[PDB]
């Protein structure tokens, strides 16, 4: 499972950046330190759902325009090989697993058990929110469906709850041959008027320390490590400048490959020796 | 894309809880345990005929940056003096970050020594051993 | 198998000692096997098998027989040696004995002739309108008694009003009578389904009935009475503003109460769809139709009845040549499915060694062996018993299953009384030449020993140890069966992601250092060992060097002077 | 009933009292009275067996 | 290594009772025994021709650190004073940890010696000696 | 670990005290008992029948710094001339310190042995010996 660190930044920074910049509360503590002036402007402009300018955010060299008014840009960046392990492997598992979800589901009622269903075959559980099931409640997985006993549960058959659970897909076990990669990757804002490039770039901040709770961050993305560059005139041929504060995200991952098994002893066979 | 059959801890996936409070800006931890194995030599063998287990002794050291609130000073875990006597025992938690489920828990702990360092040109820290009486990794899915 | 018996209830904490002529006997102590028997038994479940770990469970159940007597021998024979845990069933098929009286079919929970000698009998209690119960086995002088039998609780209606009636209704598809109306002056309070649901036991019916302000249920202190609603009794119009109405459940109180008799089972007689006949007092009564049947001509639905089991070593207590024939071909089978299995045999009394080399020559097997002697034993109570050579089987069973894995139970000494016949040196040497096992007697200066001279089997050929001396070749089957389960557990069983040739070739030098580190095995060669792997099948092959006894002994002395 | 020994017996019944008693008030200090940012279930049932070991 | 396939009986897997209940915080314990055994001499050869048992003598010793409850003083199967002359005989068994099964036992013990030391950093050590008629070690066969 | 749950006495739990004063920068203490037990044998057996009490021994030991103030001969506990012979018999206790309850008690102590050390770079050691009459351990319970 080779990941895109750039694509992953793109998926995660769209749809959260749009939520952080609809709202003005969350934009006053992430703009605390600001000046007033610079923090109402930057708020006047892109805050709210009613703003008439928008944030644009793309990869380098496009043969189209991007809205210099503010922009992030994103470069791919340097990559390094650090830590690697005894014949290149990292795991092995019984069942071929895909990617981990969190999905949310309400108990329905059996006639001896009481189940969640879910979109897709369970496979591996991982965590039912806030549940400790004991032995007597015997806990069991079933297609897309969990199921435990219903005795001395009864006043949960409305629960409302959250899951968290792997993508099934085969039986076939097998291995994962693979490394450690230490990534790095450029991100900077843009614009023709520095106060917004300030702000901007603390906007980025933010969600960057958000994207430590994400479930592919803590599973797959781990160890930040953050580096700004100095304020500089990106473009200068122009009837203004450009100016743009580059960072860098440093991240830790591993490329990985499924290895299928075929060798399964079934049989065991014992003869002595004819002397 | 993320296949959790092949996922590691790190320092971002884990919290340091003690009495349900986190403790902030834990740098480190360390645990250590011995089971004192001893092997049996008969007379007609140089070979460890077989390994028995003797004796459990374990440690766990936690280092800390001192806020200037809720050290473990201010907290009443630590003590500075005969205050000890009146500590009763504690149990630290590591727990996952992700679920808040429980990875490793160390039962009657109890301290040890006390190290702090005051530097001119460096923030300061301060480290902690603790010994326990025994360690669980129950609770667990 | 089953353990049979649980614990006995109890009352109160004492320590009480009573003098008798006899003790608990014997016990079985730890060992690595278990040791099966079969033979004529009083006592018992036919055609099942019952574990037991003391002789005291053996007296208590396996009630008499030649049976227990080789129990005694096992345990007894030895008290360094003494033998492990055991596997019984009795050959005899019995029957139960069954009366049939006063409403209700009555069957023993014991099975043979002695079944007949039950008496069981109820009574009317005139003081509480209720029926009395007295269960007596005259034999172990069992006498029981239950009083009260049936009545629940009783309902009063305390109002003014002129009527008041307690009626219940009956089930006719099924025979059940499960509901319960209290009606006053024609009019309706309540009413309770007795099949399940709201009232599903007396207990909420009368938390219901005394609730209503007009009624109090009260419960009646002559026995525990909780039963299930449906247990209660058809009953029509009984009236509530009398001094007491009872509800009554005779078969339910019965269930419960009967369940915990040590004798007796208690049906409810449907009439001869017919509605059932009344549970009614009767006179106590003999049970009849228990006997013994009579034994199969055939034993080997018995013995497939001990198939995985784990019993290494078997014996059955008979001299038939068919019946050792059915055990060998039976041991034959398991040996083959993955169960080893060794079978002591002997046959009649003093029988010629002529017709010992003709069971011989009928039958040459190494998974049985052939003990010619026989003789007679003190017992317990100071009774000697002169016996055939198959109790003196048991002893070599008994034996052989208290000795360790590595060590023969040649030369050791028994306790036997005496012995028939005296072989001689000769007489001796041609039965061991032909794998006959015999006793040997020898006389210290003031005291005298019988000896196992030797370990041989049927099978006659000296040429191979294992096939010889069931010793050598229990070794090796203890040691090859525990190492293959073990390998099913952790490759086969436990999930297993991969594994090559090599991988089993180490763990098999693993498994066997770990034997010799033990002592189990003196030597053995490491490069000898074989694998091969073909898709879903591996074949393993190796050798191992079989233990050596010291046999003989030749000395030679010269006298001279000075 | 001689079914259950703590309905019977105020021996066993008085030890599983104590027992009970003594464990929520304590487990009413820790969570409900002392100020406590989080919680979660696993933490609770850690706490549970630290107390009965 | 394993609890029941070690062949060898480590201080773990003992157990010491004394009148129905464990003894808590033991430390020690050692049993002694001399047959007063004598070989015999004659005028025809140095050579000791035969040997003979004359007397029994049979001791064990404990050792214990003195808890706040359940000493021996506390639990009378020691005295101090005069109430000694009114503490009968007593009996100790050691047992296998696992089962509860015996090992060797202590009959007719009773005491000779009593010892106990206070320290400043130490824990406090409570001895005792205890001079015996037999000791058997059966029931385990 | 707490004072109150440890149920081990320590050093530092205990407090030792003379006629109504606390003995300062006491260090060590012995005490050991002999009750003269012996065997009973006949010549029908070598076993020992019974045993009995014949003689009852009591010393007890203590160790202290020599303070420049408050020490035995200071304070007439111990006499070094013939003022010895003017000297009563003293009492020793054996305290807890947290609520001054009695552990146990020495009746009737006279001196035996009284010995003083000076070295270069060492503390003034003073040891001395007393012998009992009787040794109690009541008001417990």
């Amino acid at each position: 499972a080779i990941t895109s660190v750039d694509s992953y930044l793109l998926s995660e920074i769209k749809p959260r950046l749009n939520t952080v910049l609809e709202n003005c509360y969350i934009i006053d503590e992430v703009l605390k330190d600001f000046d007033y002036q610079t923090r109402e402007s930057f708020k006047e402009a892109f805050c709210g759902k009613n703003a008439q300018h928008e944030v644009t955010v793309g990869f380098n060299f496009p043969k189209f325009k991007n809205n210099y008014e503010a922009h992030y840009l994103i470069q791919l960046g340097q990559g390094q090989e650090t830590k690697n392990s005894l014949g290149s492997i990292q795991s092995s598992y019984f069942e071929a697993t895909g990617d981990t979800l969190v999905e949310s589901s309400t108990a329905i009622r059996e006639d001896d058990k009481l189940v969640f269903t879910v979109s897709k075959p369970i496979g591996e559980l991982i965590k039912v929110e806030d549940i400790e099931f004991a032995k007597y409640d015997n806990l069991q997985v079933e297609g897309n469906k969990v199921s435990f006993k219903y005795q001395t549960n009864e006043d949960y058959e409305n629960y409302n709850a959250n899951i968290i659970f792997t993508e099934k897909k085969n039986d076939s076990k097998g291995l994962v041959k693979g490394f450690t990669v230490e990534e790095q990757v450029t991100v900077v804002g843009l614009s023709f008027n520095v106060d917004v490039a300030r702000c901007l770039d603390a906007v980025l901040k933010m969600i960057l320390i958000s994207m430590r709770d994400s479930i592919e961050e803590q599973q797959t993305f781990q160890l930040q490590n953050l580096s700004f560059g100095d304020i500089a005139p990106i473009i200068e041929d122009g009837d203004s400048m450009i100016f743009g504060r580059p960072t860098i995200i440093k991240y830790t991952s591993s490329l990985d490959l499924d290895y299928t098994i075929t060798q399964d002893i079934n049989k065991l066979t014992f003869k002595e020796r004819k002397d | 894309a993320s296949e959790a059959k092949q996922t590691v801890h790190t320092g971002n996936t884990v919290l340091l809880m003690i009495k349900g409070k986190p403790v902030g800006r834990a740098q480190s931890a360390s645990g250590q345990r011995e089971y004192g194995t001893t092997g049996v030599y008969e007379i007609g063998s140089i070979m460890p005929q077989e390994h028995v287990y003797l004796r459990y002794e374990g440690t766990i050291t936690v280092e800390r940056l001192r806020m200037k609130k809720e050290n473990f000073a201010d907290l009443g875990y630590a003590s500075l003096g005969e205050e000890i006597l009146k500590k009763d025992i504690i149990d630290i938690l590591v727990v996952d970050n992700l679920t808040k489920q429980v990875i490793i828990s160390y039962h009657g702990c109890s301290a040890n020594n006390y190290n702090e360092t005051w530097q001119t040109n460096e923030i300061v820290t301060e480290e902690i051993e603790f010994s326990y009486l025994t360690a669980s990794d129950k609770a667990r899915t | 198998a089953v353990e049979p018996f649980p614990r006995r209830p109890i009352t109160r904490p004492h320590a009480s000692i009573e003098v008798d002529t006899s003790g608990i006997g014997g016990s079985a102590g730890s060992s690595e096997k278990v040791f099966c028997l079969i033979g004529q038994a009083e006592g018992g479940e036919p055609n099942t098998v019952y574990e037991l770990r003391n002789y005291s469970q053996a007296k208590r159940l396996f009630r008499s027989g030649e049976l227990l007597d080789a129990i005694e021998l096992a345990w007894g024979s030895n008290p360094n040696y003494t033998a492990g845990r055991i596997l019984a069933m009795r050959i005899e098929d019995a029957k139960p004995a069954s009366a049939e009286i006063g409403g209700l079919k009555i069957t023993s929970k014991i099975y043979g002739n002695v079944a007949n000698n039950i008496q069981v009998g109820l009574e009317k209690n005139t003081l509480s309108d209720s029926l009395r119960l007295r269960v007596i086995f005259q034999d172990d002088r069992f006498n029981e008694v239950y009083d009260n039998i049936g009545n629940i609780f009783t309902i009063k209606y305390k109002g003014e009003e002129a009527n008041a009636t307690f009626s219940v209704e009956h089930d006719e598809e099924t025979q059940k009578a499960s509901r319960l109306v209290l009606k006053v002056g024609d009019q309706e309070v309540k009413s309770y389904d007795l099949t399940g649901g709201a009232y599903d036991y007396t207990n909420a019916i009368i938390t219901d009935i005394n609730q209503l302000p007009d009624f109090e249920a009260k419960l009646s202190p002559f026995g525990d009475k909780n039963l299930e609603s449906s247990k209660l009794d058809k009953i029509e119009n009984a009236n509530i503003k009398d001094k007491a109405v009872y509800v009554k459940a005779v078969f339910g109180d019965l269930e419960k109460q009967t369940a915990y008799n040590g004798i007796v089972s208690f049906e409810q007689l449907n009439a001869e769809t017919s509605p059932i006949k009344t549970i009614e007092p009767f006179e106590l009564t003999k049970l009849k139709g228990g006997t013994n049947g009579e034994p199969p001509a055939t034993w080997a639905d018995k013995l497939d009845k001990f198939a995985h089991e784990g019993g290494y070593y078997i014996v059955p207590l008979s001299s038939k040549q068919s019946v050792h024939a059915e055990v060998a071909s039976f041991v034959k089978e398991r040996s083959d499915a993955g169960e080893p299995m060794r079978a002591i045999v002997g046959g009649g009394f003093n029988e010629s060694k002529e017709q010992l080399f003709g069971r011989q020559a009928s039958l040459s097997n190494p998974r049985v062996s052939l003990v010619a002697n026989s003789g007679t034993f003190v017992m317990d109570d100071g009774r000697k018993n002169h016996v055939p050579a198959y109790m003196v089987a048991v002893a070599l069973g008994g034996l052989a299953s208290g000795l360790e894995i590595g060590e023969s139970i040649t030369f050791k000494p028994l306790r036997v009384s005496s012995l028939d016949q005296i072989y001689e040196s000769i007489d001796l040497d041609e039965l061991n030449e032909n794998g006959i096992i015999s006793i040997e007697f020898v006389r210290n200066r003031t005291n005298t020993f019988f000896r196992i001279v030797d370990d041989v089997t049927t099978f006659n050929d000296k040429s191979d140890p294992v096939k010889a001396e069931m010793a050598v070749g229990e070794a090796n089957d203890f040691l090859v069966s525990e190492l293959k389960v073990q390998l099913e557990d952790q490759f086969i069983g436990t999930r297993t992601i991969n594994t090559s040739a090599s991988i089993i070739k180490d763990f098999i030098q693993s498994y066997l250092g770990r034997k010799k580190r033990d002592n189990e095995i003196q030597d053995f060669p490491a490069e000898d060992v074989q694998v091969i792997v073909e898709g879903n099948e591996a074949r393993i092959s190796m050798t191992v060097y079989p233990i050596r006894s010291f046999k003989k002994i030749s000395v030679s002395l010269v006298y001279k002077q000075q």
